[PDB]
């Protein structure tokens, strides 16, 4: 009979969003510009595992946060220069201040498909209290970078009018993962303000 | 130490916060940059310093991949990030990212 | 064979409204302005118990009047300053001049959800002839204030054009309940004329 | 094999109307003005009994003419000053010149509901050859007046364009019934030309 | 007699056509009116005549609740209706309604 | 195997019309003017009997031609002064030059209904080579006149644009029947050019 | 004889072509008319001739309900119709209609 | 395994039309002008027999080409002066240069219907290498003329915009049949340019 | 012979190409025409030649229903068609159609 | 006593209508206000009076939490409400609400 | 567990096209201009065999690439001068640098239909490392030319806006097949820029 | 040899790259063309050279169906294609296609 916080019940539409992560992926095939309706998303909160599957721009991204009190509520996708795809992920609020292990599976679907080309574990660079299990199926990805609880990034961009946005402000909750498959430096960075984003459609 | 402030003209020691053995430096890449502008690279034992910092930047590998800047200048204020990559089989994987900020009193 | 007044039969539309009570709830998460179509309502007159369930602005309110000859007919919701939600409740006409016990349950549904955080019984301040069983599930509510048979409040505001409105004019029928979970005074007040109301939708 | 006049068969639309009666009901709750589509009606000619049931303005009226060769074909309702409701009834033509017995039941459905408050028999004032069995269920009716075969009343008002209207012109067929439940005189009169009438919708 | 015509200045005897015993007059209300304009009331034994008819109106209770008007005037032409109400338990019930028209020859 | 003419097969729409007869009926109730869509017709060619049933203006007209090679194809109705209903009947072409016996049943449906008021046989006035069995059900008909194979009458009036019209030009094929139920002369005549006709609708 | 032509000023004998027994004339009505304009009526033995034909129209009942017009005039050209109605029980039923045309040579 | 040309498979729409024959029919009942949507058509290629059934302007035409590699693809109808009906028939391409026997059955459907009035065999006038079995049911047809593989006739008229048209250019493949039922000469001719044609509708 | 060309002023023999026995001519109708303009008719033995050809057209029945035109003229160029109808029971049936073209050299 | 009227300059005693034991005043908060404008507070024994009433307001706790105002002024007319809050476990609960109106005759 | 490139999965829409081949067919019947919606296509990737079936302009083309990692994604058709049909074929990308055997079957469907008129094997002219099994059903094709992996041809023409186009740039991957059935030289060439191409509709 | 470059005025030897036996030349057609402009034809042993190349074009059949051009000119630069067709039963089938480019230095 002692009080404790709990996750919110499922809803058809969410209004309160927490900027959970920013995923940047670079491909070796041509993507020109953002297309409205090009991205679709599916979400599932089973056990304490939250899973988001995004389909768009010739890629499928299957991301999972393990043993978490969060739930994915929205996602957005945009195309930058040099064939870079930026994905913004919005969950419910962060109840506990603990780093969660991540699992990312990137699969090609339109160009340079194949069997599992990469499968490894990426440390958390800043703090080293978690990890990200990364799996790339194909020969299309050149670099991947994941920023969990981003502070510097500004998730307002064209912030939807009907929603409320919240973001982390502590450097101690930041997390960074990254792998580059090209001899040049990672250079998976792309300025958020130079990209045009569109919201992914739940289905 | 996120925040470091030194009186002008002194010696500024920015620490990467990570230690890499000399044996493994063959399979390692180290970058120091300042707000998307490169400052120092140590690609597979090949060192490189950009013109704005070539004269006044000593890279101490053993002391936690630290950088010593002599004759600090008011234009050097900013945030520095040190990134270390280990050459896992067929890929380069980031194994440490640090962020250190420098302030100038003048 | 002696005449006695009786409650009216149910209807799809009610044209005669009695200002039953005013419920004020303050939350710790941002609500900006009134939204059309945001509030939904359900009503049930079972036994001599009248129950209204409202869903809106991330809250669920379940109110019950026990052993009464009244039936809920309408509700309106509006947002004021400092994240205050004002709820106006309209029933059928009052038959007997007796204070009824109330039961109010507030549940958070979009922010700061949790198990039962509060459960108590609030005396009727003015006359102490009844009580309000108050339950709060979550950590979102800061203050709650309920006024039964309000005289001072003016329920006309934007009075619906097709309806008739009636209100209490006696001090003896007034009732006030309230609880504040913040060290500052109750300060759940919000002037009715400074709020914009929208009618909840029956479903 | 001797010719006798017979009531006409049923129809979806009746173009020939006979002004059968005028029913005036005064209530103690507020009715402001006539509303289009407010009144609905149902009709049944079973045995030699003709029954009309009208719903509107918070009242249900159930009128029955006993042992008649007439059938109700239409009804109209209008609101006058002092909360007076006027009902115009139109039947088929009048084959026989005989006074019929009436049965009227008024039930409150929106304000001041209750069990049977009044139940009596009203003589026919002018000639005393028939009677009206009146039953009021509720405490909302103040006066009731029924004029069968009204001569003075002019049923053309806004006479519908596609219909033919006929009215009685003999004093011997007039019939008047009335009861007032208030100390003041009957005062259930309301001039027809000062009311706005709308036709009830058969359903 | 629906229609009664009397030469001017004579006595106009308008009959109600109904007889009420003095015993029951306690529970009876009698009204004479002329085209929605009241002329006479007999509420529970308390009589009342309006100013236009106060001087020249006599109410004969026994003679069929009749009204006698002395000095008939050309402005008196119209239709006069007599209504009698009996106080049933909790209600007043109209037990008679008569209509009589007066015509003036001048 | 000797060639012989035969009636035409049934069709949904007929284009070639023969002016078969003109039926005039006078009523004792009010009909004001022609109404579009007020008339409906049913047709049946069973055995060598051709039957047309017309419903409109408060009347039902059941007409039958016995042992004929014709088939009713159209009918039109119009209202003249003094409450006169004129009915024009159009069949297929006249294969044989022989007078046919007729059967007319007029029934009231909206005013002055009743049981069989008249039932008789009417000679063919001009030639006396056939007869018309007339039956009136009600007390609404005052006069009736039937003109078969009319020559003088002009069936073009507002002749439908898509059709072809044919009419008889022989005095030896004319047929005339009539009954008046009023002391005044028959006076069921009404000039065709002073009437406005509308085509009845097959259903 | 549908068509009959007589020289002007002569006697025009227009025949109805029907014979009605004098016994049955009680229950019979005979009308002679000319293009919707009445010429002669014999309602139940009561005869009637319109002014335009009152002087110069002899109605021979026995000779097939014929009409004899003396001093034929050029304005008399037209079509004449003779209609006979027998008083069946409760109704008047037409038992003969004839049409005769008169032409004038001048 | 020796190549041989074969008829084409059936299609919903045909673009390549061959002017198979021209049929002219004169009637004794009025037809005024061409009407859009008047002519309906049905086609069947069973065995090596091609059958076309046309319904319009009060006629049914059933034409059959026996033992042919041709299939009917379209038909057109038009009305000329003196109540003449011109019918143009279009098939697939002619494969062999052989005259085919024809069978034509004309049936009256709106005017002057009857049993079989004519049944004979018409020689091919020009060459006498085939014949036309002609059958007329009714008394409406006065003349019939059929021209198979016409050269002089110009089938372009208002040639449909989306089609390709082909016609015979050899006198040796021409064929002419005809019968007149009137004492005057055939006079079934009507200039193609003086008629207005409309395409029959497949159903 | 579809095409025949004769020098001007000569004799043009246009042949129908069909032979009809003299016995059957009772039931036969023969027409020679030139572009919808009648040239000669032989209806049931009754001959008829139009004015434009009445003087210079001899119809030889025995010689394949041929026509001999004397003094050929430049306006005679055109197409001629010969049509023969046999009177089948109740109908006239075309039993032969021929087409012959005449050309004039001038 | 909802309505109290005292002649100007006299002593105005406005009563809360509730009595709170001094022992429980540790857990009690008492407020007096006048139309959304604070007049007096007694938060957990810490008293507080606003400037407009600091000089002329005595808070009698024992006498039903009454307030004595000396030198009543014409601007003091209005409605006063007294509220008492009891500190239930983890929450503050309004255990009494009173309303008293003061009128000034001048 | 050794990475190998695999063909991409099926999709409803393909945005990345590889110019696989150009097919030119000349016919002896009239085709005037390109028509929108005239060409329909069906595709099937069964085993390692990719099959395309195109229907349009009175021709059916069934092309099959044997033992290939490619899949047909789109096709376009255009009409040039002298009754030449140009077909552009777009597949997925070209994983392996190997010449595949082709199988092409052309069938006539609207003009000059017949049984198998030609059936042979065509060497690859440039390199002679594959072959094309050609089968022509009918007598309507005059010349056929196929260019696989065309370098010179520019497949952009009116390049669809939403798509990406890729073309071969190596002379070693070119392949040329051709048969002419007329005494004159092949002359199956038609300039790409002088044709108007429309995309076929998948069904 | 895709690319061949010869100094001006010299002899340009463009090889088809295919050898056809003299016996089979009866059933073979050989064409040399230059960017949709014909240069040489050898239809069934009948040779034909266009005017622009008639004087300076020798066709060596034995030497891989080669063409020798004397007095090379700056206007001869372009791409040349050689095509060989074998007359299969009832059809002409392309059995070779070669492309050779000539460059001129001037
Ligand atoms: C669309 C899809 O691929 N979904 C699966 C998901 O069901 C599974 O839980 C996850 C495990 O890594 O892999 C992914
Ligand atoms: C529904 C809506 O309008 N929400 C916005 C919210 O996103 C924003 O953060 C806030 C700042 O003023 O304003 C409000
Ligand atoms: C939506 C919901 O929770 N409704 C329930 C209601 O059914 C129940 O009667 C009441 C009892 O307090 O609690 C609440
Ligand atoms: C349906 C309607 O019009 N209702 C209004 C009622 O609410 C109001 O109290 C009254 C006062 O004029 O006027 C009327
Ligand atoms: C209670 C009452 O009024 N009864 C009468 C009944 O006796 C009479 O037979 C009928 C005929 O109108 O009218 C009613
Ligand atoms: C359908 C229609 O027009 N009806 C009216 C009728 O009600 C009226 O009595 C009459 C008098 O002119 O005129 C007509
Ligand atoms: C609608 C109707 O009344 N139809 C009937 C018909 O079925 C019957 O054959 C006829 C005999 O007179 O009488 C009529
Ligand atoms: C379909 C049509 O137009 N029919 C008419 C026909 O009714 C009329 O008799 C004729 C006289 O010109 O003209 C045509
Ligand atoms: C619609 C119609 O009459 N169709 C018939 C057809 O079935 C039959 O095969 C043909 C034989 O002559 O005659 C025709
Ligand atoms: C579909 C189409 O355009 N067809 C026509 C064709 O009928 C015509 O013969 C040809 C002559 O230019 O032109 C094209
Ligand atoms: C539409 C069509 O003809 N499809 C066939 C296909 O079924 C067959 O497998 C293939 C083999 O060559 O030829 C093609
Ligand atoms: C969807 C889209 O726009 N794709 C085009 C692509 O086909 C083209 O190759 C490229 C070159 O600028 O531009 C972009």
């Amino acid at each position: 009979a002692e009080y404790k916080n709990t996750i919110c019940p499922p809803r058809q539409d969410y209004r309160y969003w927490y900027f959970a992560a920013e995923l940047t992926i670079g491909v070796n095939y041509d993507i020109n510009s953002t297309i409205m309706g090009e991205c679709h998303m599916s979400e599932s909160y089973i056990d304490r595992n939250a899973n988001i599957v995004l389909t768009g721009y010739g890629l499928e991204i299957n991301m999972t946060i393990m043993d978490t009190d969060q739930r994915f509520v929205a996602a957005a996708e945009g195309v930058g220069k040099d064939n870079k795809l930026s994905v913004l992920l919005f969950t419910t609020q962060r109840l506990d201040k603990v780093h969660h292990n991540i699992s990312v599976t990137i699969t090609c679907m339109e160009m340079n498909c194949g069997t599992t080309k990469y499968d490894s574990d990426l440390p958390e660079s800043i703090h080293h209290k978690s990890s990200c299990d990364i799996t790339i199926n194909g020969s299309c990805v050149t670099c991947v970078n994941l920023e969990t609880d981003p502070t510097k990034i500004n998730p307002h961009y064209l912030h939807p009018k009907d929603k409320y946005l919240y973001r982390n402000s502590e450097y101690g909750m930041r997390g960074s993962y990254g792998v580059t498959f090209m001899d040049e430096l990672n250079q998976c960075f792309l300025d958020i303000k130079e990209v045009s984003y569109d919201i992914c459609y739940r289905e | 130490v996120i925040h470091v402030t030194k009186e002008v003209k002194e010696v500024a020691t920015l620490s990467c916060g990570h230690n890499v053995s000399v044996e493994e430096l063959a399979q390692t890449r180290i970058y120091w940059q300042k707000e998307k502008k490169m400052v120092l690279t140590m690609m597979s034992g090949d060192m490189n310093i950009w013109p704005e910092y070539k004269n006044r930047t000593i890279f101490d590998i053993t002391n936690n991949l630290s950088i010593v800047i002599l004759a600090l200048r008011p234009s050097d204020e900013g945030t520095y990030e040190c990134v270390v990559l280990k050459y896992e089989k067929d890929a380069f994987k980031r194994e440490h990212l640090a962020e250190v900020t420098l302030s100038v009193k003048a």
